[PDB]
């Protein structure tokens, strides 16, 4: 299932921020400055959450959903998943375009990270500013990724 | 005869203390000292015969204006006296002895020594050693970088005994304080 | 120079021999034509006069109790505690550090919302701790802790014991979110008969939490001298166990993680041993629970 | 933006010709001010309105790119500056073609390395109305000290004489070298 390269996609993440932390230690990544991406599209943080816990209301569609578990508030968590790794895609497509253009080979985006969240998509539907940019960006989605796979892993075992 | 050498002091950052050395035989002394200052107000403290008074800050003791102690231990009726000292007391520290267990280890006739202090200033580290058959030798270590610090000790062919301790300085290399107190015993095979 | 609270001041006394102290204008809140008397606990006889009084505070004997007195009968009474300043650093002596050179050490067994934060005293003498979510924005996550208690668990630092304290507070909001953003920041306000310090902490309820040991450690015993370690999730962890999982850490008595809840092993004749661990964070590990070979 | 709590500005231009000095100027937005310098990622040098805006001077600043961080702490933001040459003319241009009516090739010397981005056009010319240009891009990464002009030549021409021109070209200025000349006769091999 999805849940495969949910995991694949966790370590790509983790591989790739742990070279990041002794590559760019310096710039801001040593404090943490917790920023995202999305403030508005976020609704991951309010639906996204086992119907369990669900005490109150006041907290596209997707294809990888199991019919033995259907619900009303998943396909919003799912299709807001899908709308925050859009952002989250254009935005790492957007900063390495910006970053191979200069003369400095100090970081590198590996492409395991970009075509996992690539199949997660499809498995989904049917100077100086950058590098700091990029260490917030890689800050919010290791926990964007961990809420995923929290979630995932809920809805498929 | 009579108390002498007083010596009131700062342990802690938080806590003082005083010591003084008797001198004559022991039978029914009392040992109570006078602390006097101008807020004359001279309070005093009992520790019957014991040589040793421990105090802190909220005792109502004046640790940052100058103060004057002096001494009056008890035999019957009549009492013997004491020198006086007049000093302030937050910054005439006694430091510790090396914190906890220390790392020794062994290079070619050499043993150094490492541990970590919660003091930044630099310590002149005087150490002593002795083999378990004779008393001991006596000897300066050296200066060092102030964290942590390092002392240095020839090898002997047999297993020995060594102690070590520091005192606060200032850095006009003055001694800032009395001796601290020496540390546990550290036991080397050769 | 602020009130802490109603009738207590607290002032900022630098802690330098030569350096001096701060002036206190303290004022008996009654009016009467009558001179008002001044009296003091640190110090004996009339110290005052008028309902005006100015207190050059330079040390711990300048503060305590005051006392405005008229004829034969008290109007009203002012506390006065100090702060102490230290080259530009204040200080910290009420509370001993931990191993890790941190104050206040807070700990959550699962992700419920409630937590335990401890300390370390130094001494044992008129403690009245106070810990308050110090909030800086309207939409601050807010908690209610509860009434700081005794635990009788003596720690041992510098080979010496020192004596432990401990507080249970609750995170509540209006309804659960999936992911924290915003850290909890908690001030604590200790003091010590006159004395105050100001603590300050912060942290996230995800890389506090240490998890419970398994319950029902047993074994299995198989052909070829193999065997089967068996355990359970905690029951005080959160539910589901889908959606909040664990790695379990195996060692017999260096050690192999397993993320099922049964593995097989062979023994060496000594305890094997599991514990617990969050999958993701790097999270604190659990006491371990054993079973004999 | 993420450089939100103030700004840093470098005059003239991030680029500069080797040993010249620098100024940098450290800007904080309304609601003390210092300098870090770090040579290939290693810390090596620590540099009211005195906390609201103020400027730094570097003299003999390190070889290569370097980084220059404004701070309160917190990290307010930061700069990269590149140090390098302008490209020095070119020498010894040869021109050979491979196969028996194929392509020429041509070679140069780059003499001493640019230290930074720089590019090479490779502009053949010549009588009867014919020419071709292209580049090609000496970085880190990649090298140019050859090239190949991509077009067929002809064997009926016995008489006439081409020219070869090489430029350089980067951030800090241009740089060319002689119209060579060669003869299509003995090119073939
Ligand atoms: C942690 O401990 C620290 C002490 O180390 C403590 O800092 C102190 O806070 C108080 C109040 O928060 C400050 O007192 C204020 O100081 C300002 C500037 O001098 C005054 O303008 C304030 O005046 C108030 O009171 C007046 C009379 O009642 C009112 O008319 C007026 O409107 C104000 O309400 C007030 O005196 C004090 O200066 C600091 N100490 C410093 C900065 O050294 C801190 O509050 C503790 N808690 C936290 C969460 O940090
Ligand atoms: C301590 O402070 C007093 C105050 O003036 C000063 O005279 C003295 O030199 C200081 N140092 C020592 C070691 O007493
Ligand atoms: C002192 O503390 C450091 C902390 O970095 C530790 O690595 C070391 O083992 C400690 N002990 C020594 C130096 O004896
Ligand atoms: C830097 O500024 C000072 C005055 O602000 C000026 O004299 C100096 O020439 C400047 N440096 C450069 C390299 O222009
Ligand atoms: C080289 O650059 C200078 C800079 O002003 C310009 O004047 C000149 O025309 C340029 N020459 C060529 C051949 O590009």
């Amino acid at each position: 299932r999805c849940l495969s390269q949910s995991r694949n996609l966790l370590k790509t993440t983790d591989d790739m921020v742990k070279t990041a932390r002794e590559k760019l230690k310096h710039y801001s990544c040593t404090d943490i400055d917790h920023e995202d991406i999305t403030r508005d599209q976020t609704s991951t943080l309010k639906t996204c959450l086992p119907l369990e816990l669900h005490k109150n209301e006041s907290c596209t569609r997707g294809s990888c959903l199991p019919p033995q578990k259907t619900s009303l508030m998943m396909t919003l968590c799912l299709g807001s998943i899908y709308e925050d790794l859009k952002m989250y895609q254009t935005e790492f497509q957007a900063i390495n375009a910006a970053l191979q253009n200069h003369n400095h080979q100090q970081i590198i985006l590996d492409k395991g990270m970009l075509v996992a969240i690539d199949e997660l998509m499809q498995s989904l539907n049917h100077p100086y500013r950058v590098k700091m940019k990029l260490c917030i960006l890689l800050h919010a989605f290791s926990t964007r990724v961990v809420t995923i796979n929290r979630v995932m892993g809920y809805l498929s075992s | 005869l009579g108390p002498r050498n007083l010596s009131c002091y700062r342990v802690s950052k938080t806590d003082y203390e005083c010591s003084w050395q008797y001198d004559g035989p022991e039978d029914n002394v009392s040992h109570v000292l006078w602390c006097c200052f101008v807020p004359e107000r001279c309070r005093y403290f009992s520790s019957g015969p014991d040589r040793t008074v421990q105090f802190w800050e909220q005792d109502g003791i004046p640790v940052l204006s100058k103060v004057n102690f002096w001494v009056e231990s008890r035999l019957g009726n009549r009492t013997m006296k004491s020198q006086k000292i007049s000093q302030y007391l937050y910054n005439w520290t006694k430091t510790t002895p090396p914190l906890g267990h220390i790392k020794v280890s062994q290079s070619h006739r050499q043993l150094r020594m490492d541990w970590n202090v919660s003091e930044e200033a630099g310590a002149e580290v005087q150490f002593r050693r002795r083999m378990p058959t004779t008393n001991w030798t006596l000897g300066d270590c050296g200066p060092q970088v102030n964290m942590s610090e390092s002392c240095l000790c020839p090898s002997e062919n047999m297993a020995q005994e060594i102690q070590i301790r520091r005192r606060r300085r200032l850095s006009s290399g003055a001694p800032g304080g009395p001796w601290s107190d020496w540390s546990m015993p550290v036991c080397v095979p050769p | 120079m602020w009130e802490l609270e109603k009738d207590v001041y607290v002032v900022e006394v630098d802690w330098t021999p030569d350096a001096p102290g701060e002036t206190v204008n303290l004022t008996c809140d009654t009016p009467e034509e009558d001179d008002i008397t001044w009296t003091s606990d640190q110090r004996h006889g009339v110290i005052g006069s008028g309902k005006t009084l100015t207190i050059t505070v330079k040390e711990f004997l300048d503060a305590g109790q005051y006392t405005c007195h008229k004829g034969g009968e008290t109007l009203s009474h002012s506390h006065l505690l100090l702060h102490k300043k230290e080259n530009g650093i204040w200080s910290t002596e009420i509370l001993k550090n931990f191993k890790n050179k941190t104050f206040l050490k807070c700990e959550a067994p699962n992700y419920s919302g409630r937590f335990t934060c401890s300390w370390l005293v130094q001494r044992n003498m008129d403690l009245k701790f106070n810990i308050k979510s110090s909030s800086s924005s309207p939409d601050s996550r807010a908690v209610t802790c509860g009434m700081a208690s005794l635990s009788a668990e003596k720690v041992t630092l510098d080979q010496r014991d020192y004596e432990k304290y401990s507080v249970s507070c609750q995170e509540d909001v209006t309804c659960p979110t999936a992911e924290e953003t915003l850290p909890i920041e908690l001030a604590l306000e200790a003091r010590q008969q006159n004395k105050y310090e100001n603590y300050s902490t912060s942290f996230f309820i995800r890389d506090i939490i240490k998890p419970d040991p398994p319950k029902n450690l047993q074994m299995k015993p198989l052909k070829n001298s193999q065997v089967e370690v068996s355990w359970e999730y905690p029951d005080s962890w959160s539910t589901p166990h889908s959606y909040f999982s664990l790695k379990f850490f195996v060692r017999i008595q260096g050690a192999f993680l397993v993320e099922k809840t049964s593995t097989e092993v062979q023994c060496k004749g000594g305890n094997v041993c599991v514990q617990a661990q969050d999958r993701y964070y790097n999270s604190s590990c659990s006491k371990w629970a054993c079973v004999p070979c | 933006d993420v450089c939100k709590l103030g700004t840093v500005t470098v005059q003239p231009a991030p680029v500069i010709p080797l040993g010249s000095a620098a100024n940098i100027s450290c800007s904080l937005n309304p609601k003390e001010l210092i300098l870090l310098k770090f040579v290939n990622d290693v810390l090596v040098e620590n540099l009211d309105h005195t906390g609201h805006s103020s400027t730094f001077q570097v003299t003999n600043l390190s070889l290569g790119m370097t980084l220059f961080v404004c701070k309160l702490p917190v990290p307010v933001c930061g700069v990269e500056i590149s140090v390098g040459v302008a490209p020095e003319p070119p020498q010894n241009i040869s021109c050979v073609q491979e196969g028996e009516n194929g392509t020429v090739a041509c070679s140069w010397n780059s003499g001493k390395v640019t230290y930074l981005k720089t590019n090479y056009t490779l502009q053949l010319s010549g009588p009867n109305n014919l020419t071709c240009q292209k580049q090609c891009f000496s970085d880190n990464r990649q090298n140019c000290n050859r090239l190949d002009l991509g077009i067929n030549l002809s064997p009926d021409l016995a008489e006439s004489r081409f020219i070869v021109r090489v430029t350089a070209i980067n951030d800090l200025g241009n740089s060319s070298s002689l119209p060579h000349t060669f003869t299509f006769l003995d090119i073939v091999i």
